[PDB]
């Protein structure tokens, strides 16, 4: 609690698509060192013997993001190898857990500059790669009414009227706001083009993005079909027995995209910023970790919100910008309904219906996200949230310096 | 680490052993204090010493065949010893079924071919005594039966059932084919799903065949003679294990579908089959079948499975004995058998009693009807041809006995009559009066009427003593419950008769003694009545059909309300308010008769007219009235599911009590066996008498639980749940 | 410092062994679960919503170990939905990574009530299930020269003149002084058998341990035959160009068992455990990662134990007890040797050589036995260590209370 917690420096690689995406060919490794060599560019006199870890967020920990992936960015990059490298897991919010943990540490005063983010190669590892507890054993499944993610946001819009018009006006608006975003030079600085080990451009732009995207064109969409296999509608309802039929309003278009990418941020205290000649950025101001009923999983950024709002002593007044992954639209436009969010200050670049979401990176990207808006914009405060699997959620707040 | 049950400090010998001069044992099962082979204490035993005979002169044995002296080969567990199974108990029953299975397993582990010579029925621990062997030949004799029915007793394949099927089938294919529902195959299919591989046509073949099989094994596979396929090096099992890219990518679907399939309902026998099978699969043999026996003896220590073993085993072998038969009467045979009524019911009636082999001369009012319910009875041989079951010599033997006519004097020769006119007492008066005198003065007089009263009906007929009631369910071809109702004339010999006519074609009968709604219609009325109560006092009608469920019946109470006519029921309702008021007693209305007539008001009577609870279209039932929420204002009243589920549970065994009290039925096992086969009481429960001795829940678990519960119910919703003074002290 | 972690509860499962292993018929998820119930059997009033996370460590989070094996025990368990849940691997050191995480987190401010601790059935999930970043890349795996812990464990006894009776000699004292430990009672509070749904008893003692073995017995033994495949010896000795043979002294007899386990320690703030009618039994004084060379891959103790004490202003004469997992004999004997840690200090109830070293959980495993042996002598503080793959290093030093 004593050390304040500061984010020197928040980058990401452009978003690769899963159907002949540009960065297929490239390893996840290869994504995280990629945006090492741009923080060495940044900052050529670095002592790396300074950072003391490196905390990833991978969903998906197998094959080419198995044995600590980490670990391996941190000696694929010659960094120092007293610079540590630790992956976790929380599904959707580990690329914002990341940073949230590397926050802590700082606060504990125990640890002085940490490099945290994610990286999520869906076309090269796909979700539920590597297995899970809940899905494989029967009996957990049994108790825990287990149901895809999909399900749980018809489910949200079913029960809060949200017609499936109502859904792809919001997905409308999100391939608008990241064209927008692209086009005034937005995300020229924070998005490192991936290239080969030659020098070779791969990737410079999210190319999952639909800049030309109409009312007609998603209305002619088909809705999902873990799902398409028998039983997951029944058994949602048999928890919420009151509703009578689940209305399918999610499709692919406005429901987030496969997509591969990695982000990283520079956290640090003030003290290693001022002995490394780092200007800070933005302070964590707080972080929180909640969740709801693990059937409507994604419900679970409301309490995180409310509890992280509650720490930093702030409502939602005080709050500039809203960033909640774009995980389907049905839970942001829940999200915007529950704490009256107006609608100009919420997902302001588009989100991952537009530009994608690579699962253990999305929670990092979103934040360095909102720490340019928020120096672009001149403003002050920003609140960063992601739904999670398994009916949990997570939520930071930012100050700009 | 022993074949024995007991390794420290004398039961029967079961098994019989004969070594021929090429070393081939053949092991025949033979148990002395009864008529069917059981894996009862003896058996462990019997089998222990010869498992162990068989190591020990491993170097002179070159083949197993294991054989039966009874007519069936094998059929189930020591259910007696597994009823009264405590929690404290699990060690001894985990033990047990361990003995058994290391057994088995160093049977299937001899490095000797090993063949089962399955002579009748292989049922439960049965067919995995014969799972366990390397080679199954089947006789194809008629009456035959294999197949791990378990389930149905809320148990599980505890043998190796689950073990083995799953390495031979793979995880889906062993739990929706063999496991999860206990389907029984006739040999044919048995052998065609994979249960048995060779068939001979009479039972003599059978252990020569099997050494035939043994002697033949050895010359041409001679390194895999007596090894299972997931006992070679390259074994991989069927659909793939769970690590199996394909089988994870559907995997954390089967439980889903499990529970649409269930509905939600508290059966924790299909959960823990499905548990034991895909966690088996992720280890070897041995520890896939130790981790079998945790969950058997987890089912065999719960209630719900005590619930089951009392209904479908000890209450279906009370009724099947004669329990509800009168005492000591003779057997009275029947030559031709005369329906009164070809329609719904009197067909499928003649139907029943033509394929048991009995003469029928159906009668309708012209010949034209006279033949639309033979009619009916073509429509199920043209399917049952089709499907390649019965045969064309046995098919047009069967309608041949069906005699269709308009002839009242064709009843001449007939001493059974069952009656299927319709509900009009004059009417049936009138049809039985026209035919007392052309059937015999031995005839027995049934009637298949389900409201009016065997009493009032018996008096149109001289000989009253031979009128009965003989009550079917539609359809009449497929549900097995017969409702036999006694009136206050009808002789115990008529009930006899009755009795054993049920048997012959096939049917579980429950006596009942002649009242109001008899049982199956009163009690089933109180479950439909509490869910449109539920609807009038503002609870969402989808969570009224969830509730229905997930308590476990066959069909929600609302759509089980258009089914039945709304105008039925309320027929019901004022039949019994004149009942009452005749008798001078002031009716009190139940709550649901309100709602009845709001929904008769607004000329949506059920499913006949197209429009009730459901919406309906083409036939086909369709969505829940979208206006009925705004009628009823459905959404202001949010009591907890379980309170639903209880509410129906506790009114039908409550009224069933209520039934036992007044003399209405005979027996608890009347009871059970008659709410589960006749109104679709759900089977976990055991039936509505065993689910007060069986009920648990917060309160705890027995009959006092039921009555602490019921009362606790009662101060909330009304005080039809207080329990009957014979469930208190 | 204004806010100090306290550990109130630290239990940990038998370890059951590799071949014909008491637990190799448990899912790992279910020996969290009994931890779990454990944690509430001691605790019957406990207010689970103030729990906000739980951290678990796993080095192979594949199968039975993937999809956050962390939230599947908080669901499976019936904890409540807002408890978090979040799978981490720092390879060797991810159960007391998991502990260290969690007293930073309510250092922090932002954690109240975290459970932290580890699993790893490695009967059921082998090492390199997950398979690897470094070695699925052929192009990394040739840059940072792998080679496996064995061989650098091997290349120690090497350059340190540990000879096969050295090494062996200590193996003898650990299987004695875990055998001394568990015919003392000194583990009867922490060891939590694991029962089946019947109640009935699978494990309840470390059945890797022989009590009974014999200096003569541990010489018959032969050399460990990954490292069997070859090219390991070249490659190290490539990097070590100064010795010119490995001598190969390590035997299944001198290392680490593989074993199934798990551990479980409950951690959080004064104001939370007085919240909770929490006793306190001892205070986290300080963490700290670092690393060694990454081709010997077993020298970061020594950096990270130095780390730590210069961190929480201690010295080695300051410490009652030092806890060093016994991955490799020479490991142990080399740490002895830098830091001249006396042999009356140094893993007193034995380890991993005996009981066995579940890769996820041994870090919370050891740290509880400090907890306990503190507790006993009524000693002050004690240090714990483990050494990591790819060369890195964590330590902790727990202060009784
Ligand atoms: N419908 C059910 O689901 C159900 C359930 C239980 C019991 N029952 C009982 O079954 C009887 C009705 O049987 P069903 O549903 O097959 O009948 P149905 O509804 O098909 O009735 C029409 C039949 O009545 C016949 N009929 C009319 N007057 C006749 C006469 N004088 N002699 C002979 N036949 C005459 C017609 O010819 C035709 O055979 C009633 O007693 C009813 O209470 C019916």
């Amino acid at each position: 609690m004593s050390e304040e917690a500061f984010i020197y420096e928040a980058i990401r690689t452009p978003r690769g698509k899963q159907k002949n995406g540009s960065l297929h060919e490239v390893k996840p490794l290869s994504l995280v060192v990629g945006l090492i060599d741009e923080l060495r560019k940044r900052h050529p006199d670095l002592d790396e013997n300074l950072i003391s870890d490196v905390i990833l967020g991978c969903v998906s920990p197998v094959g080419d993001q198995g044995g600590d992936i980490a670990r391996a960015a941190v000696l694929a990059s010659g960094m120092p190898v007293t610079s540590g490298g630790v992956q976790l897991n929380r599904f959707c919010a580990s690329g914002l857990e990341a940073v949230n943990t590397a926050a802590q540490k700082v606060r504990s005063g125990w640890d002085d500059l940490v490099l945290a983010g994610g990286v999520e190669s869906m076309s090269r590892v796909p979700m539920g790669s590597d297995g899970g507890a809940m899905g494989l054993d029967p009996a957990t499944n049994y108790d825990v009414m287990f149901v895809p993610q999909s399900i749980g946001a018809d489910l949200i819009a079913t029960i809060e009227g949200f017609s499936r018009e109502d859904v792809d006006a919001y997905a409308l608006r999100s391939q608008q706001k990241a064209a927008e975003a692209w086009s005034g030079g937005y995300f020229a600085k924070s998005v490192v083009p991936v290239r080969d080990q030659n020098g070779l451009l791969i990737l410079d732009h999210d190319e999952h993005m639909r800049p030309d995207t109409t009312k007609e064109g998603l209305a002619k969409l088909k809705p999902a079909f873990l799902a398409a296999l028998g039983g997951f509608d029944d058994v949602a309802l048999q928890k919420y027995h009151w509703v009578e039929k689940i209305n399918h309003v999610h499709t692919g278009g406005n429901s987030s995209g496969i997509v591969d990418g990695a982000a990283l941020v520079m956290i640090g205290s003030a003290a290693a910023g001022k002995l490394q000649g780092l200007t800070p950025r933005a302070r964590i101001v707080a972080t929180a970790t909640s969740g709801a009923d693990p059937v409507i999983m994604l419900t679970g950024p409301t309490p995180a919100t409310r509890k992280v709002l509650d720490r930093a002593g702030l409502t939602v007044d005080d709050i500039d910008l809203f960033e909640l992954n774009e995980a389907f639209a049905s839970v942001v436009l829940k999200f915007q309904k529950d704490l009256n969010i107006p609608d100009e200050k919420l997902n302001v670049n588009g989100g991952a219906i537009a530009m994608g979401h690579p699962l253990g990176a999305t929670g990092a990207m979103i934040l360095g996200t909102m720490v340019d808006e928020l120096e672009r914009r001149n403003a002050r405060r920003a609140l960063i949230t992601l739904c999670i699997g398994g009916g949990m959620g997570v939520a930071t707040i930012i100050e700009r310096v | 680490s022993s074949h024995h049950h007991h390794h420290h400090s004398m039961p029967d010998n079961t098994i019989q052993w004969d070594k021929d001069a090429d070393g081939i044992v053949t092991l025949t099962m033979d148990d002395p204090s009864g008529s069917t082979n059981v894996m009862n204490e003896a058996y462990i035993e019997s089998m222990g010493k010869a498992v162990d005979r068989l190591v020990a002169e491993k170097d002179s044995i070159t083949g197993v065949v294991v054989a039966s002296a009874k007519k069936t080969f094998f059929a189930g567990g020591d259910v007696k010893t597994m009823i009264q199974a405590r929690p404290e108990d699990a060690g001894d029953v985990f033990n047990t079924v361990e003995t058994i299975k290391r057994q088995l397993r160093t049977l299937e582990t001899l490095g000797k071919p090993v063949v089962a010579a399955i002579n009748g029925a292989a049922l439960g621990g049965g067919l995995e005594i014969a799972l366990a062997c390397h080679h199954r030949i089947a006789a194809d004799v008629k009456g035959s039966q294999l197949g791990l029915p378990e389930v149905t007793l809320g148990l599980l394949p505890g043998g190796g059932g689950v073990t083995r099927t799953v390495r031979m089938f793979g995880i889906q294919n062993a739990f929706v084919s063999v496991l999860a529902q206990g389907t029984r195959f006739k040999p044919a299919k048995a052998k065609e799903i994979g249960l048995v591989d060779e068939l001979v046509a009479t039972v003599e073949e059978l252990v020569p065949a099997a050494k035939a099989w043994i002697k033949e094994e050895l010359k041409a596979n001679p390194d895999g003679a007596g090894v299972q396929p997931w006992d070679k090096k390259g074994y991989k099992m069927p659909g793939g294990t769970p690590s199996s890219p394909g089988l994870a990518a559907i995997l954390p679907s089967f439980p889903s579908n499990l529970r649409k399939q269930l509905k939600g309902a508290p059966m924790p026998a299909p959960r823990a089959i499905l548990a034991a099978a895909v966690e088996g699969a992720q280890v070897d043999f041995d520890t896939a079948s130790r981790i079998e026996s945790r969950y058997f003896a987890s089912l065999v220590t719960g209630q719900v499975a005590k619930n089951m073993m009392q209904a479908f085993f000890f209450d279906l072998q009370a009724i099947n004995a004669g329990g509800s038969r009168p005492e000591g009467i003779g057997k009275t045979p029947i030559k031709r058998i005369g329906v009164l009524g070809a329609g719904m019911m009197g067909a499928g009636i003649a139907y029943v009693s033509a394929k048991a082999g009995y003469e029928v001369v159906l009668k309708d009012v012209s010949l034209e009807a006279a033949a639309k319910g033979k009619g009916y009875s073509e429509k199920l041989e043209a399917k049952a041809l089709e499907r390649g079951r019965t045969t064309q010599e046995r098919s047009d033997a069967l309608l041949a006995r069906i005699t269709p006519t308009a002839d009242a004097a064709d009843f001449k020769g007939v001493d059974f009559v069952i009656e299927a006119v319709f509900e009009n007492q004059e009417l049936k008066h009138k049809v039985f009066g026209e035919i007392e005198d052309i059937v015999e003065p031995n005839a027995i007089l049934g009637s298949n009427t389900s409201t009016l009263p065997i009493t009032g009906l018996a008096t149109g007929v001289k000989r009253q003593e031979d009128f009965i009631g003989i009550h079917f369910f539609s359809p009449v071809d497929k549900m097995p419950l017969v409702e036999i109702i006694k009136g206050e004339k009808t002789s115990d010999e008529a009930l006899a008769r009755v009795f054993d006519y049920t048997l012959a074609i096939g049917k579980t009968p429950i006596v009942v003694n002649d009242s109001r709604g008899f049982f199956t219609s009163r009690v089933i009325g109180t479950f439909v009545n509490e869910a449109l109560a539920m609807l009038g006092e503002g609870v969402e009608p989808a969570s009224i059909e969830q509730a229905g469920s997930q308590a476990g019946y066959p069909a929600p109470p609302l759509q089980l309300s258009d089914e039945l006519n709304l105008e039925l029921m309320h027929k019901i309702a004022v039949a019994t308010r004149k009942g009452v008021e005749d008798a001078g007693g002031t009716y009190q209305p139940h709550p649901a008769e309100a709602v009845v007539e709001k929904m008769i008001e607004l000329g949506r009577s059920g499913r006949l007219k197209g429009a009730g609870f459901y919406e309906y279209a083409d036939g086909k039932r369709s969505g829940l009235w979208p206006g009925l929420r705004e009628t009823f204002k459905s959404g202001s009243s949010q009591p907890p599911l379980q309170d639903m589920i209880d509410r129906m549970l506790f009114a039908e065994a409550l009224e069933t009590q209520k039934c036992l009290d007044e003399g209405v039925l005979t027996s608890t096992a009347d009871a059970n066996i008659g709410s589960i086969m006749g109104i679709g009481f759900p089977p976990w429960t055991g039936g509505s008498a065993q689910f007060i001795v069986g009920y648990s829940g917060p309160a705890g678990t027995g009959k006092a639980a039921f009555v602490a519960r019921a009362r606790e119910l009662a101060a909330a919703y009304g005080d039809r749940f207080l329990p009957p003074e014979s469930l208190l002290s």
